[PDB]
Formats: structure tokens, C-alpha cells, sequence
RNA sequence: CGAAUGCCGGCAUGAGUAACGAUAAAGAGGGUGAGAAUCCCUCUCGCCGUAAGCCCAAGGGUUCCUACGCAAUGGUCGUCAGCGUAGGGUUAGGCGGGACCUAAGGUGAAGCCGAAAGGCGUAGCCGAAGGGCAGCCGGUUAAUAUUCCGGCCCUUCCCGCA
């Protein structure tokens, strides 16, 4: 039956992406965090 | 509904248990021709 | 500098490769920014020929483990290029 | 046995013998309603003990 | 219960386990001794018997008959010209069962040969 | 440390038990191999057929092709594989999208408002499964083809001539 993810690359890359998360300072804390973590990737990957 | 075993059954209780469950060897007669051992009213893997 | 001979990497070597040989066509590996226009000039001054088709395709390089050590080998383009008719590269003849 | 032991074939019995039991490998088997147990395929250590009848 | 009750189902339902005992008397027909497990061998027996019998009958009709089952030409020619005439001063007993010494594995299955005889 | 339905690990019991995932269905002969119900070929049988066939878009990301493999993965087996190793393979002026248009909405010189962060907003800009725009049919490879080749058409830009 119909569940949660139904993946589309566009959706991704304008809801969690990087320019996304920059236009907000909301979401530039969270780069900054994650950057501080040191996380590998700071923002979803999509294809 | 859903029964389950009340005890975990004791070492001495699952031995018992298997008392039965040793095999038996395969039964075996010499072969016409060939030296050879076979299982009786079957056809010999030599000189058949 | 830029210089036609980083353009031009290296021939494939594959049947699929030789067989085009026998016609104008004769592919390379190029870098990977490399473009249709470029490319031909690239290999006009390096093998002094006229080129008069490009066709460029990318290679995406396969994934390979050494064993926790996953990774993939880099991404490549390359070219397939028709010389002149009658042209040859005689660089590349050698099969 | 015969081919370093220097053993005599013909009188060989099996004096002992016996498997104890090896590291068992698990894996994951997927069930109802989201739960996954553990099965784990497991191993033997087998071993064959040979003597010399005394005939 | 069964109680005189007599004749095998194998795990297969009517339409299923008829088109076996065709298909293996196809096959024995062809090949002259076949290896199944010994329970589809010794219900193989008695089906082919009366698909000879019926080739030394020899006459349209029994031929007819045969091809309800075998269904193909050229194997009913092979049964009325160059089988049955083995068997024409013979009273029943046209096959053979002998079960193998060895069984199948992942299978655990015993096996037979089936073979027309002499 | 003996208890906290404690925490982390390891190993038991139930048990050789339940199951092994659509009741569309199998049989034989032959091949290969240390080893075959399970791989390959042939034959017969059965099941789909507004599909259980074929194309396209998502999404997936080498799974494609071929050689050598079977520890593990495969609910059994495996000599087989969507699995291990390795090599190869995706070719476009016209197909799709961009050097075109605007839609919702987004964003935003001007302007306006808000402790700060920010909120608004004309025109513009961005934005498409809409508008606009020139490639048909065959053949070719283990693997690509309106992309390569064959035949027969067409578009735009630049320069020249009438
Ligand atoms: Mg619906
Ligand atoms: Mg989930
Ligand atoms: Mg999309
Ligand atoms: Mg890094
Ligand atoms: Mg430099
Ligand atoms: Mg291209
Ligand atoms: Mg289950
Ligand atoms: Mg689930
Ligand atoms: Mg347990
Ligand atoms: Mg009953
Ligand atoms: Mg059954
Ligand atoms: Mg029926
Ligand atoms: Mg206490
Ligand atoms: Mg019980
Ligand atoms: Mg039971
Ligand atoms: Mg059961
Ligand atoms: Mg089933
Ligand atoms: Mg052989
Ligand atoms: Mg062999
Ligand atoms: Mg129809
Ligand atoms: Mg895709
Ligand atoms: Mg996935
Ligand atoms: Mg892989
Ligand atoms: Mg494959
Ligand atoms: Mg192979
Ligand atoms: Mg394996
Ligand atoms: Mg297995
Ligand atoms: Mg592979
Ligand atoms: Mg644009
Ligand atoms: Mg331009
Ligand atoms: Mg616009
Ligand atoms: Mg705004
Ligand atoms: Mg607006
Ligand atoms: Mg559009
Ligand atoms: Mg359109
Ligand atoms: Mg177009
Ligand atoms: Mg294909
Ligand atoms: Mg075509
Ligand atoms: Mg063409």
C-alpha cells in the first residue's frame, strides 16, 4: 500500500538542499552545526 | 490463546528425549559378482 | 599551458575501438571538460589531420572494493573521431 | 595412517571419534509485522581417531 | 480410510497425474528403459501394459484407443509395427521394475529403472 | 553485586519443532562437473495472453555484455545468478532538456513595514508532463543505436552573390 517515501530528486534538492538551507538562517545553523560535527556530508545527496 | 513451555526444559529432560533418536546402519549383503556391498533386492552399483 | 596533448589523453584500446579504424574513426580518451569544438583542433595539431565528425560520450567510472575499502575509479569522456576522407593516423595503426 | 604414521592398512579400526562445535555464523530471517529474528547456521569440527587392530 | 480402495494418487490432482502417465509412457516408448522414483515406476507397469496390449490388437480401433493417450504418430507406429510383435506369444508381463542402490540427494528419493522386457 | 521487566556481551530451552512466502504442474533423455530434483540442450505436459507480452516517464545507479569462480548472499541445492574478481559496453544540429516563452508559485532594482533575525512588493528575473522548434525506414554489435552505417529529406547561424 501506498508508504512514506516516494522519492523525486527534485523535491530533494529544493526541500533539504544546500541552497535551500542557505537561504535561511534557520538552516544556515543547521550547516553550521553539521560542519562543526564534522559530518562527511552537510546536506542530502541526491543524484 | 498462544501457548509457550513454562520451564526451559533441564539438560537431563531433552537427552531423554532424543533416547530414540539414534540412527540404524544401512543393511548390507555381499554382491553377487563383484566383491562388492549392496543393499538387498537392488541393482549393484558394480556389475548390475 | 592548455596544449592540445592534455586534450588528448590516451587511444582506447578495445575491439570496439580498433574496429572503427578501418573507417575515418579512431577514439581517444579525453579529458572530461573537453569540448566537441576543442577536441578537433586538439587532435588536428597533435596527428596534423582533418577532422569532420566528433562524437563525445562519458564514462562513469565503476565502483571497486579492496575489502572495507570501498570506492570508485575516476570518470572518464572520450571522443570518436573521424579524419578525412582517405586520412589516416598511422600513429594509431599499429593494432 | 599408512602414509605417515606407517600404519598397516589392513588392521586399521576407528579407535575414537567424535564432532565438537565450531563458531556458528548468524543471519538476520525477516518476519511478521516488522520483526526479524536471529537463525544461525553453524559448524562442526569433525574428527576421525584411527587405531591398529590387533589381529 | 482406503480399504480396497486401490490405485495411486501422487501428490498431483486428476488432470495432472493423467498427463504424467502419459508423458512417462511417451517416454518409455521412446527410450525402452526409464529412471523415476520407485513409486511412479511401479504405477508405470500396468498403464503401459494395456497400451501394448492394445498394439497386438493391432486393428484401427486399438490403434484409435492408443492415440488418446500417446497422442503422436510416428510413436503409435513405433508400438504396432516394431514393439507389440515381441510380445505376441507373450501373457502379460511386458515391464520391468528394478530399483536402484543409490538415492537421489537434496531429494533423498529412491529411484528405479523401468525397462520393456525380454 | 544475585536480583533493579537493570546495562553490554556470550551461550542455552522450546526442537531437529513451525516454517521454507500464492495449489499455474510437472516427466524423461542427453550434456557439463569432484559432486546435479535444482545448471545447459532436446522432447512431452501445464499456466499468462487489456498479460504474467511490448514500449515510455519516475525512481534506481553498472544491476547491462563476456571470461574465470562458489566462502558467503539465494529460505534446499547449485556446476547457476540480480553473487566474488576482472575486461569490455552507453556515440545525436533534427529524440529529451539547456545557450527559447511564459503558468501557479518563487524571487525581486523601485518602494513599503518590522527590537535584531526578518516580512512585504511594481517592473523585471526564475519556473513546465503547458506554448514554441528541423528525422523517417532499414542494417549493424556479446553488449548502443530516430545517436554508428545505408538510402531519401530538413533547421538555424555566419559570409558571399542575384
Ligand atoms: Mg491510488
Ligand atoms: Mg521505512
Ligand atoms: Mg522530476
Ligand atoms: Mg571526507
Ligand atoms: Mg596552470
Ligand atoms: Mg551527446
Ligand atoms: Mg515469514
Ligand atoms: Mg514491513
Ligand atoms: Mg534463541
Ligand atoms: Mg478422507
Ligand atoms: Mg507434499
Ligand atoms: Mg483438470
Ligand atoms: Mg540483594
Ligand atoms: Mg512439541
Ligand atoms: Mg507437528
Ligand atoms: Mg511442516
Ligand atoms: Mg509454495
Ligand atoms: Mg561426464
Ligand atoms: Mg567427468
Ligand atoms: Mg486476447
Ligand atoms: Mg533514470
Ligand atoms: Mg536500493
Ligand atoms: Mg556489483
Ligand atoms: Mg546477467
Ligand atoms: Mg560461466
Ligand atoms: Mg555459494
Ligand atoms: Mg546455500
Ligand atoms: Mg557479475
Ligand atoms: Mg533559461
Ligand atoms: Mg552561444
Ligand atoms: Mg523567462
Ligand atoms: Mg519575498
Ligand atoms: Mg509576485
Ligand atoms: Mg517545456
Ligand atoms: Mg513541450
Ligand atoms: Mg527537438
Ligand atoms: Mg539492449
Ligand atoms: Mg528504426
Ligand atoms: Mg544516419
Amino acid at each position: 500500500m501506498k508508504r512514506t517515501w516516494q522519492p523525486n530528486r527534485r523535491k530533494r534538492a529544493k526541500t533539504h538542499g544546500f541552497r535551500a538551507r542557505m537561504r535561511t538562517p534557520g538552516g544556515r545553523k543547521v550547516l553550521k552545526r553539521r560542519r562543526q560535527k564534522g559530518r562527511w556530508r552537510l546536506t542530502p545527496a541526491v543524484r | 490463546k498462544h501457548p509457550v513451555p513454562k520451564k526451559k526444559t533441564s539438560k537431563a529432560r531433552r537427552d531423554a528425549r532424543r533416547s530414540h533418536h539414534a540412527l540404524t546402519p544401512p543393511t548390507l549383503v555381499p554382491c553377487p559378482e563383484c566383491k562388492a556391498m549392496k543393499p538387498p533386492h537392488t541393482v549393484c552399483p558394480e556389475c548390475g | 599551458m592548455k596544449t592540445a596533448y592534455d586534450v588528448i589523453l590516451a587511444p582506447v584500446l578495445s575491439e570496439k575501438a580498433y574496429a572503427g579504424f578501418a573507417e575515418g574513426k579512431y577514439t581517444f580518451w579525453v579529458h572530461p571538460k573537453a569540448t566537441k569544438t576543442e577536441i578537433k583542433n586538439a587532435v588536428e595539431t597533435a596527428f596534423k589531420v582533418k577532422v569532420v565528425k566528433v562524437n563525445t560520450l562519458h564514462v562513469r567510472g565503476k565502483k571497486k572494493r579492496l575489502g572495507r575499502y570501498l570506492g570508485k575509479r575516476p570518470d572518464r569522456k572520450k571522443a570518436i573521431v573521424q579524419v578525412a576522407p582517405g586520412q589516416k593516423i598511422e600513429a594509431l595503426e599499429g593494432l | 595412517a599408512v602414509n605417515n604414521h606407517d600404519m598397516l592398512e589392513d588392521r586399521l579400526y576407528v579407535k575414537a571419534a567424535y564432532v565438537d562445535e565450531g563458531p556458528a555464523l548468524k543471519r538476520v530471517l525477516p518476519r511478521a509485522r516488522g520483526r526479524a529474528d536471529i537463525i544461525k547456521k553453524r559448524t562442526s569440527h569433525i574428527t576421525v581417531i584411527l587405531g591398529e587392530k590387533h589381529g | 480410510m482406503r480399504h480396497l480402495k486401490s490405485g495411486r494418487k501422487l501428490n498431483r490432482h486428476s488432470s495432472h497425474r493423467l498427463a504424467l502417465y502419459r508423458n512417462q509412457a511417451k517416454s518409455l516408448l521412446t527410450h525402452g528403459r526409464i529412471t523415476t522414483t520407485v513409486p511412479k515406476a511401479k504405477e508405470l507397469r500396468g498403464f503401459v501394459d494395456h497400451l501394448i496390449h492394445l498394439a497386438k490388437r493391432g486393428d484401427l480401433h486399438a490403434r484409435r484407443l492408443v492415440l488418446r493417450d500417446l497422442q503422436d504418430v510416428k510413436l503409435v507406429r513405433k508400438l504396432f509395427d516394431e514393439i507389440a510383435p515381441r510380445y505376441r506369444d507373450r501373457q502379460g508381463g511386458y515391464t520391468r521394475v528394478l530399483k536402484l542402490a543409490e538415492r537421489r540427494r537434496g531429494d533423498g528419493a529412491p529411484l528405479a529403472l523401468v525397462e520393456l522386457v525380454e
